[PDB]
């Protein structure tokens, strides 16, 4: 690695949720032989009874300088005016590094990732920068972790998963968040599976609509969390974003939470501030993918309803239902708010000066 | 025909105590309950202690509780004439009971109880058909046992099951009810059998209770996707007390997953939106701030069917909101008409009587 | 009459790839396996590369993979002429498939696999039916067709399910089973649709596979408590692949407390005790250590019966001991006789051909 | 307080478990008043829909200086010449006061219960010590009241519960043993309900004989994970006893241990020993309730094959079940062994000086 300046975001945009197509050995030169040995033993246990597979398979996912980085370049970044495009791998090679049973594994195998796209990618085309995953099942490695590589400037944020063993508000991940604060760094969680209960809060869910509209409902519940824990009170400087885990439904999800505060807060008589004031300074979200309302004037409607400030464009390149942010917004959408999406929005929460 | 009438459609049965379902019990449950030293089930939904259990202007018994007797209850939800007819749900726990063979007798005296010490003091009263949801067999008997007597409308079920309700498992209850002719209710509360959310468990009470929601869209999703609405056409679903203004991001999502998935669920050739337009109905108790200006309008409109809520006063549970303060939230006299007797209508077919 | 035959009673056959499953699913399944990348669920019981996947000296095929034909696995079992018979057990990870219908397929697909690939190749081999464990009526309905091929032995069931197989919507497994004249097994492996513990996920599968001995004992007590012995009397039950020196502490402990319990359980006027002793059985392989000088006998005695070991050399996986080693552990040539003849007839009845 | 001396033990025995027989304002002195009013408005919300009692109730519990002293010095201390008494209050007044969802609020409970009971039973009668609880599912406040109270010479241990939301091997604990082998303090785990799984692997038991008796599988996990996760190569003073587990299932368990060991060890390479030879420094059990085999001779050699040094005496009053030093054992029992779990072995888990 050489030196990077800090991200530049004037005429182009901001994506927030890229994932870097990887290749087979990249990781084996940052990967310690004891580790490619246990790999080539045991794969990567995780919460499931699988050897290969995620419990929830895709049922059709697959098409397609040097690795990755021309087709990247002029198909995603010289593609779209991308002057900050934050890449989120969460597959070695699709289960997430971080959810790997050994946990001294998984951090192996989130450093090795690490030193790999900011390496491959970043350094190369610092229009990309990484949010860096991290163990969130083991606060002390992913600690170490955040400490090893958290100041680099190739680094924007640390990325975490939607589903966790204990709702992301719970004190067991608050030495995460003190050391994030500490790099200056934001938190992304991503959408994902695993973290060890099922898929929604009242069983597994059945066919495919179920699965992937089900994706939303952990992210309900993180919000919930890390809000009326008062983890926000404790860390006043934290910025986190739920990545595609879609928007409009955070704005009728915070509604009913006020609603319900005002009968029952006494509950919760630390928490300093009304439930929903905690969203303008800490919960950010990314668009991808767009809600898609019957009548589109309401889209605008439940974005600002949940925080005109706080939605941030992602194409999520190059999943199958990526956004464009040409085609993504309806024609009448207010041309102020989706300039401030596709700028300024991701411009404050990775804290790239105007 | 004649005009439908104002039905409030949640109102709840506080049960006083397990020894009251001691006179409903054979000699062999009677036993083990005497002998269990009576253990009551008495749920943590509504602590009784809280803010929401009860309103300060609630008529009490001798020991301070609402709605423990049907004088009470009708004293109070009746006193300004506008109701013409409430259903009683009693939600004790007894669902939470693991042994199946207890759950059961549980559950039948439950039903007992309401029918001889609530439904027959008072014709104005309705009532759900509690059922042993752990052997879903066993709760299909217990619906083929009310079904004879109309006073009970509905088959109560909770919004948290250990499977989801669209699995084949639970189609003997959807079968039950259809051949009944009742609607399913979905009231809020849970057999607590895996963590409430799928990233594990709530610290406090209120964040429990506003992130039941997410469970509810789990179970939407479950039932339309696994084909109950085909299998039973005639089925219809009341959410209660569960909110509804998470619905219309759930119904924009779960359709534009429907159109990338058709295949994978064919017996589903309506889109979702129809089918919960045409299938769900959604009690008005709590509001979640629709009771505010223009946000009834605005969340009907969202919704896309001026069909779907149905009058409740949640008797007599307190909200930040009141009964009948939806009215500050619409400006047409059409769309109260519907909430308050056309909707209603849908579901039970009660015309005030004279 | 006739001499009973020395029977392997868990042998496995390992599916080469989910390509393999194409020529026996219909055009609808074929269509949405190919176009889902064919994801293979190859379970994670026993890691393909691990020391316990195969053994050093076993027969492979042109990727180093033991058992994926009958050529290679009946090249090894039979070698030395001192088996008749092996049950044929497929671990293929058909149960973790969450979408109903196509684990209904699959299982469908995997027993027509097992039959034309396996079976028909060679009469000395039989088979377990496969079962989709998330249906129980069409698990039921699985047996009932292979029922009428007498090639299929036994039901095949995992140690870890996704509700207790005492519990009644799991009866229509046991009534088909019993119908059909067929044990139900229970072989190591899992659904994995909670923590394969009451305190978590364990980290390793070191520590995974001992463990599994626990949920066995959660279902013995799940099918007896629950009256399906009762309900069902001429049940019977292998234990495949989970060790056995954990029976007698388990047996004591159950027939304590169901002394302690008799009136909670009236259907069960029999000791546990006996009911295990008469119902169960356990294959041999693992051994854990009972072949060692007057382990076999010391754990027969516990036990209280040498009818309930059954031989088996748990090909081709590799153990610490071998198939044969538990000779060392015994001084009975009658208790030898048992475990290689007497106790199998009672499961298959299969009798040494000519 | 005054001042106490270490406990001795000389003549009399050790007795492991015993539960103070608590008084209901008895811990409002030691409360202050934002939980009492907390828990006057919400009770101890815990893994329940239950607002006051566990989901698995008892099913006939109840019978019957100052306080409970008299009773408790004359019924069991006197009667039993029991030297060192030591107390698990796991119930305000009967669920764990550790597992409250509050985890605040359980911290207090937890402050407030040790307090009580040195101030009010092992002062005033020194051949009581207390095991203190503590929040081992936040670990800061259980670290923080281990040394507010641990160092005091009425503390004799750190209790903790059978069921947690991870393995006990699990590194989100050890900075609890941290803190107890700083304190030179043993930790003592009770059977309890809740944890935030099912209470089997496999799903939750219906039956009273399943409840009970899968008490002892938790207990197998917790073994597997704090030995083969390494807990005893990072604290190689750390003593842990499982209390009210069941003893004899222990040592096929870890017969089945070393015996899978042998094959997998590879996945562990840092595991410096084999896996049975922690137990001797490390793993204690208690005898409550004693595990009866049909030829009790089986007793004292499985005892011995779990480790003759490790096995404790306790009592478990007040409870149905509770043993008697004089009846428990069978009269063939080995006099020495049972001599050293009268005294010797309980002497050198806790630390008292022979
Ligand atoms: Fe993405
Ligand atoms: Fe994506
Ligand atoms: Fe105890
Ligand atoms: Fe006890
Ligand atoms: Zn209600
Ligand atoms: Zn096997």
């Amino acid at each position: 690695l050489g030196t990077l300046p800090a991200p530049s975001v004037t005429t182009g945009i901001v994506d927030a949720d890229i994932h870097p197509v990887p290749q087979d050995g990249a990781l084996e030169p940052y990967l310690d032989d004891r580790w490619k040995k246990h790999i080539r033993e045991y794969g990567v246990r995780t919460t499931t009874g699988l050897q290969f597979i995620s419990e929830y398979p895709q049922m059709y996912g697959g098409a397609m300088p040097g690795s990755d980085r021309e087709l990247l370049r002029t198909q995603l970044l010289d593609k779209h005016n991308i002057q900050l495009g934050v890449l989120q791998c969460l597959a070695p090679g699709l289960n997430p590094a971080g959810q790997a049973l050994n946990q001294e594994l998984a951090a192996a195998l989130c450093r090795a990732t690490n030193d790999w796209q900011l390496e491959h990618l970043v350094y190369p085309d610092p229009r990309m920068r990484a949010a860096i995953p991290v163990t969130f099942e083991t606060p002390d490695y992913a600690v170490a972790e955040i400490e090893r590589v958290g100041a680099d400037p190739g680094v924007v944020a640390v990325l975490g998963t939607s589903k966790t063993l204990e709702p992301l508000g719970s004190r067991k991940y608050w030495p995460i968040y003190e050391a994030s604060v500490a790099q200056n760094l934001p938190i992304q969680f991503h959408l994902s599976q695993g973290g060890g209960h099922a898929n929604t809060g009242t069983g597994w869910t059945s066919y495919h609509t179920e699965y992937h509209t089900g994706h939303v409902q952990s992210f309900q519940s993180q919000l919930l969390s890390l809000v009326l824990s008062g983890t926000f009170d404790r860390f006043p400087t934290l910025k986190v974003m739920f990545v595609e885990g879609n928007v409009a439904h955070f704005a009728p999800l915070i509604q009913r939470m006020d609603y319900t505060w005002e009968t029952l807060r006494g509950e919760l008589p630390d928490l300093q501030r009304k439930p929903s004031e905690y969203i303008r300074d800490h919960i950010w979200a990314s668009t991808q993918p767009i809600d898609e309302p019957e009548k589109p004037e309401h889209l605008a409607e439940l974005l600002e309803e949940f925080c005109g400030d706080n939605v941030v464009f992602a194409t999520d390149y190059p999943h199958f239902d990526f956004d464009d942010p040409e085609t993504a917004f309806p024609r009448s959408f207010p041309v102020d708010l989706r300039d401030k999406i596709l700028r300024g929005n991701g411009m404050r929460f990775f804290g790239v000066t105007n | 025909d004649g005009v439908p009438a104002v039905v409030d459609c949640d109102v709840h049965a506080v049960l006083p105590s397990p020894h009251s379902l001691i006179p409903y019990l054979d000699e062999y449950w009677a036993d083990q309950l005497v002998a269990q030293l009576a253990p009551t089930y008495e749920p943590n939904y509504h602590p009784r202690g809280s803010a929401i259990a009860q309103h300060s202007d609630a008529s009490v018994d001798e020991n301070g509780r609402a709605a423990t007797t049907a004088e009470n209850l009708v004293k109070d939800v009746f006193a300004d004439g506008f109701t013409d007819f409430a259903v009683v749900n009693c939600l004790y726990g007894v669902q939470q009971i693991h042994q199946p063979r207890r759950e059961m007798a549980h559950a039948r005296a439950l039903n007992h109880w309401i029918a001889n010490e609530w439904l027959d003091k008072d014709d104005r009263l309705r009532a759900s058909i509690v059922v042993p949801q752990g052997s879903p067999r066993a709760a299909a008997e217990e619906i083929d046992f009310w079904s004879g007597d109309k006073r009970f409308v509905q088959v109560l079920l909770l919004g948290q099951s250990e499977l989801l309700y669209g699995r084949e498992i639970n189609w003997p209850i959807w079968e039950a009810a259809e051949a009944a002719g009742l609607p399913v209710t979905l009231h809020i509360g849970g057999v607590f059998r895996q963590a409430p959310t799928s990233v594990g468990w709530p610290a406090s009470h209120l964040e429990w209770y506003v992130g039941q929601q997410s469970n509810i869209e789990a179970q939407l999703n479950s039932i339309i996707s696994e084909g109950i609405l085909q299998k039973f056409p005639k089925t219809k679903i009341l959410l209660s007390e569960l909110g509804f203004n998470w619905l219309p991001p759930f119904m924009w999502k779960f359709d534009k997953l429907w159109k990338s998935y058709r295949p994978d669920i064919p017996w589903v050739q309506e889109s979702p939106l129809e089918l919960i337009r045409e299938h769900v109905r959604v009690t008005t108790s709590p509001s979640d701030g629709a009771e505010e200006a223009g946000r009834l309008d605005s969340i009907v409109d969202r919704l896309g069917s001026d069909r779907m809520l149905v009058y409740s006063s949640d008797y007599p549970h307190k909200h930040h909101s009141g009964p009948r303060d939806i009215e500050n939230g619409t400006h047409s006299p059409e769309l109260l008409d519907r909430i308050y007797r056309r909707n209603a209508f849908d579901l039970y077919n009660l015309v005030v009587p004279s």
